[PDB]
């Protein structure tokens, strides 16, 4: 679990890590993320909590990145709801290759 | 008294269809 | 029955609305590509 | 009390009127033609015109492509700006 | 008179109720109303000019 | 005699736009005799270009029908408006022609 | 293919794509066997996928 | 950091502020309060202080309804909450108190 | 400094929100009814926005009818 | 009535024409029909193939909405006049534009053309209208007087040469070498949008919201009031047969017999495909110079083409 | 386990929101989502069967 956990904090932490003043929210981010180093297991608990209980979460916010053709959409989650999704993924993905879920086919893969 | 305007006062400055129980119960 | 958002009609077919009688057409583009000459000079 | 002001528009340009020739099409054409004849023949040429131009033994599914011919949704023009077929073609385009 | 005060008597000016009230027909035509020749506006369009 | 131009004219369309509704309408609604909710009638005009701008079905519960018909009219040829300017400056930018800070920010907040 | 979308005119050539990028000895050829084989391909496969679930 | 409970005095200060300002403009509430954003403002608007919410018991039909719908769009509680008329946090608590009741 | 402007803004609030929430010769808010002490108008005006501060102006409204 | 008077054929819509991506504010007719143009918010002016009704040519240049758009006849020209303050003259040899008559201080509304001098007319929400020396892009006048935005102005040969109404329900007639007024009429109650000049007999008419009147000539003693249709009322439009066609912004056109205010037709018209009912009526509309074919310009951006029915009676 | 389909589908239920704009998404996948690679590839895998077909 500690693993998984640290992957994905890690990976947040990889968007901001050229680390302007940002702004509040973003602040709100990196301080969150930053207590969920220190104390763990209070973190996966609640993350836990989270996946046996809540369906109903916060407005996410969108903007559209300009590419100059095509536009790309761009999703803002609340801090919370990012790290418990985050968790959620690396566990997935991770349990997913183990148990050889997708065939080989599927080539975004992480060998090549 | 038709021609009352109502003040424009400023705020500046759904129903569901049933094939989804059909489909629902089908799952 | 059932239509896709792909298609889903929102008013009638453009003919049906006026009538037979008249003729309906929807000129886009043009013709007579413009380094053409409305009004012809003389030679 | 008129100003000694000046502005590069104003100065001289295209001052000669061209007047409209006879195959260009002066009034006098105008005056002597019956147009409503002309209007006519020209009309029923148009309408000429227009008639001569005219195993898998295993799936899921039978054929989902039977009568799907298109359909005129590219021939109605719509009067809404949310709603013309031009319109949902460019919301498709430029967003992802 | 009083409308009138500021110009002169030459140039009109309507104030009387009969003014604004209908005259009727005067025919499919009658010599009353006609655009005044080909020869005054002759005269008319070159003093113009 | 000031000539349109680039800077002006999203505020030349609508000053004639704001112009073409007063005189229109307040030579054809009439008989208020006093003065007729001009200011309110402009003000139900940005308010309900507005929510079309934040796709919010408007809707005021008293209203004569030709003031909505009216403001319904005029709003969705500002929008016809609006959205053709918006698909041709996607255009221009798609091929690289307009370098611009304003128009891009501007027509991507419109997309 | 040809059974439920005949071409009497040879029409499927019209709109076919080619990629333009490579030489004219490069780029692909156009003959009613290979072409009509390509759009029994592409219509084979796209009969495959129900419309409402995804499309091609 | 900012995060925490909410406190009688931080809400009605934002119904004050809400009544004020209008439901529009966030940052100008969220800048009289203190620990707390425009964000969890307007959240907390919507949630719970409007007063178009509707905080009472169930009656039958809205059970009814409520349970029907949910045996449709399993787990889509923002899809069902306006249908019923409810919050979607509340219809949620309700929904698990039926099915806590029920057994 | 800008905790000085939040003191100002939350006066004023309370202020139009607003007959019983008064300023003592300190700077305090206090309720005339109830005689409590608020330590800004806003937490104040909660009490004075509670269901107890509503009671004790009806016992005293009864209080006073009799 | 004289005796139950004049009887003329119904028409009936022909046919329909899309491709304007704004509203269509402006049609008018070459001189050999040949082709009809369009002015439109879209921004650009369009001429059509009176026959077939095909697109021939896009033009672009005004920068904002074109209103007003006449064909010259003794020269090769367009002009055309927008809400963007500009009038421009097209030399259709090119298609492009050869001269501009800079001026106005506001939207133009409209503009004509003396069918003898070569001096063109227009009309603005500035209150003024104007006489432009073609040739030499002048304001050989200006034309003083009305308080509100002047709307139609059409200009004649013989006496009262320019004749104009405007918003304040007022129509002055105009003297055009003194640049002053000789008649005043104030009897429209609201705003007068359109006038026209009948082709044979030395009279014209206005319409207003109220109602339409028509006048003698000069100095527009007061003939009749045609009473009916009550819109606002955007085109007035006239045969050499007597055939009056009233357009109105709520979408419905009526015929009228110019002798008697007969109206012998009512045509409510179905708004395009998508549209919305309230996109409805006329802004303006034309006749070919055959007078055999109606043109309407609408709101709904379509083009609509009218045909005298030839079973009728 | 039935608990993490609820928590991955009833996430993609949310309101978006841009300035004034708000609405709910009832329908399509959110690709913003931490999780919804492992979405959009199983997903794919269903549709995967369904061209390949079963026992190719
Ligand atoms: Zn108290």
């Amino acid at each position: 679990d500690t693993k998984l956990l640290i992957l994905a904090l890690e990976r947040l932490k990889e968007a901001y890590s050229v680390k302007s003043r940002l702004n509040q929210s973003q602040r709100e981010e990196l301080g969150l993320i930053e207590q969920a180093y220190d104390n763990p297991h209070e973190a996966l608990s609640r993350i836990k909590r989270h996946l046996l209980t809540q369906r109903a979460f916060k407005e996410v916010g969108i903007e559209f990145m300009d590419l100059y053709s095509h536009l790309v959409p761009v999703y803002d989650v609340e801090p919370l709801e990012k790290i418990t999704d985050a968790y959620l993924d690396q566990y997935l993905w991770y349990e997913a290759d183990k148990r050889r879920l997708f065939p080989p086919w599927i080539k975004p893969a992480d060998t090549e | 008294q038709e021609w009352k305007i109502p003040p424009c006062i400023s705020n500046w400055k759904v129903h569901i269809n049933e094939n989804f129980a059909k489909l629902a119960e089908a799952l | 029955e059932v239509v896709l958002h792909e298609d889903k009609k929102y008013y009638p077919t453009a003919e049906e609305v006026y009538g037979p009688e008249v003729e309906t057409i929807v000129q886009e583009e043009d013709t007579q590509p413009l380094t053409e000459p409305i009004i012809k000079p003389v030679k | 009390q008129l100003s000694k002001q000046y502005s590069s528009r104003d100065l001289p340009s295209h001052t000669k009127i061209k007047y409209r020739q006879t195959t260009q099409d002066a009034p006098e054409e105008v005056r002597n033609r019956d147009f409503r004849r002309e209007l006519e023949e020209r009309e029923r040429a148009a309408a000429r015109e227009k008639n001569r131009d005219r195993w898998d033994d295993d799936v899921v599914f039978k054929n989902c492509a039977k009568g799907v011919d298109d359909q005129k949704k590219d021939k109605r023009f719509v009067n809404d700006t949310l709603r013309s077929e031009f319109h949902k073609k460019f919301m498709e385009k430029y967003i992802k | 008179a009083i409308a009138r005060q500021g110009q002169s008597k030459d140039k009109v000016i309507y104030s009387k109720y009969t003014d604004l009230v209908p005259k009727e027909v005067m025919n499919a035509d009658d010599p009353d109303l006609q655009r005044p020749d080909e020869e005054a506006i002759k005269e008319i369009t070159e003093k113009t000019r | 005699a000031k000539t349109v131009t680039k800077q002006r004219v999203e505020s030349h369309f609508d000053l004639e736009l704001r112009a073409a509704v007063m005189h229109d309408i307040l030579d054809m609604m009439p008989e208020g005799i006093k003065q007729n909710k001009a200011r309110t009638i402009l003000q139900h005009l940005s308010e309900a270009w507005r929510c079309w701008k934040a796709n919010i079905p408007w809707k005021v519960p008293g209203l004569p029908t030709p003031i909505e018909n009216m403001i319904l009219r005029y709003v969705k040829a500002k929008a016809d408006w609006w959205t053709n300017t918006a698909h041709y400056n996607r255009e221009r930018i798609r091929r690289g022609a307009t370098v611009d800070k304003t128009v891009c920010k501007k027509n991507l907040g419109r997309l | 293919y040809l059974t439920e979308h005949p071409d009497p005119n040879n029409e499927n050539i019209v709109g076919y794509n080619n990629k333009k990028c490579w030489p004219r000895d490069a780029r692909m050829r156009l003959m009613k066997h290979d072409v009509n084989l390509g759009r029994a391909v592409f219509w084979d496969i796209k009969n495959r996928l129900p419309r409402s679930v995804t499309t091609v | 950091i900012k995060g925490g409970v909410w406190r009688n005095t931080e809400d009605e200060i934002l119904k004050a502020a809400v009544m004020k300002y209008g439901k529009n403009q966030w940052s100008r509430i969220a800048s009289l309060l203190h620990r707390k954003s425009a964000k969890q403002c307007k959240a907390r608007w919507y949630e719970w202080l409007d007063p178009s919410i509707k905080k009472t018991e169930w009656s039958r039909e809205e059970e009814e309804k409520l349970l029907h719908l949910a045996k449709l769009m399993p787990t889509q509680w923002r899809t069902i909450a306006p249908i019923i008329g409810r919050t979607a946090a509340q219809c949620l608590e309700h929904y698990e108190f039926l099915l806590d009741k029920a057994a | 400094s800008s905790s000085e402007s939040n003191r100002d803004r939350r006066e004023r609030l309370r202020q139009l929100a607003l007959p019983y929430f008064m300023k003592n010769h300190l700077g305090s808010y206090e309720c005339k009814l109830c005689l409590t002490l608020h330590n800004n108008e806003g937490s104040y005006l909660a009490h004075t926005q509670g269901k107890k501060h509503q009671t004790n102006l009806a016992r005293r409204a009864a209080k006073e009818a009799k | 009535t004289m005796p139950k008077p004049q009887w003329h054929p119904p028409w009936k819509l022909y046919r329909v024409i899309s491709g304007h991506l704004g509203w269509v504010r402006c049609i008018a007719v070459e001189p050999g029909n040949q082709w009809f143009v369009t002015g439109s918010a879209d921004r650009t002016i369009k001429i059509w193939d009176l026959a077939s009704g095909k697109l021939k040519l896009s033009l672009t240049g005004h920068i904002s909405t074109v209103r007003g758009v006449i064909v010259s006849t003794r020269s090769p020209y367009l002009f055309s006049c927008g809400e963007d303050k500009q009038v421009k003259c097209w030399d259709l040899e090119y298609n492009k534009v050869i001269r501009h008559y800079h001026g106005h201080l506001s939207a133009v509304y409209g503009l004509d053309l003396h069918p003898t001098i070569d001096v063109l007319v227009t009309c603005s929400r500035d209150s003024t209208a104007r006489i432009w020396d073609v040739r030499t892009k002048a304001s050989v006048h200006t034309l003083s007087g009305h308080t509100n935005a002047v709307a139609t102005v059409r200009c004649q040969a013989a006496e009262p040469q320019i004749i104009t109404g405007s918003h304040d329900t007022t129509i002055r007639l105009w003297d055009l070498v003194a640049g002053k007024t000789r008649v005043t009429l104030t009897n429209h109650k609201k705003s007068v949008r359109a006038v026209v000049l009948h082709p044979r007999h030395y009279t014209f008419a206005s319409g207003s919201p109220d109602n339409i009147k028509q006048w003698k000539f000069p100095d527009g003693s007061f003939i009749q009031n045609l009473s009916g249709h009550n819109a606002i009322i955007n085109t007035l439009t006239v045969n050499s047969d007597g055939v009056l066609v009233s357009g109105a912004d709520n979408g419905t056109m009526h015929l009228w017999d110019w002798r008697t205010g007969y109206n012998f037709q009512r045509v409510h018209a179905a708004v395009q495909p998508g549209s919305l009912d309230s996109e409805s009526g006329i802004f303006a509309c034309a006749f070919d110079q055959s007078e055999s074919r109606l043109l309407t310009a609408e709101a709904d951006k379509t083009i609509k083409v009218y045909r005298e029915d030839d079973t009728a009676t | 386990d039935h608990n993490i389909a609820d928590y991955m589908t009833a996430k993609n239920n949310v309101v978006i929101n841009y300035k004034d704009m708000n609405h709910t998404n009832s329908y399509g996948i959110i690709r913003g989502l931490q999780f919804a690679s492992f979405i959009v590839q199983y997903y794919g895998l269903v549709m995967d069967l369904l061209v390949l077909g079963l026992h190719r």
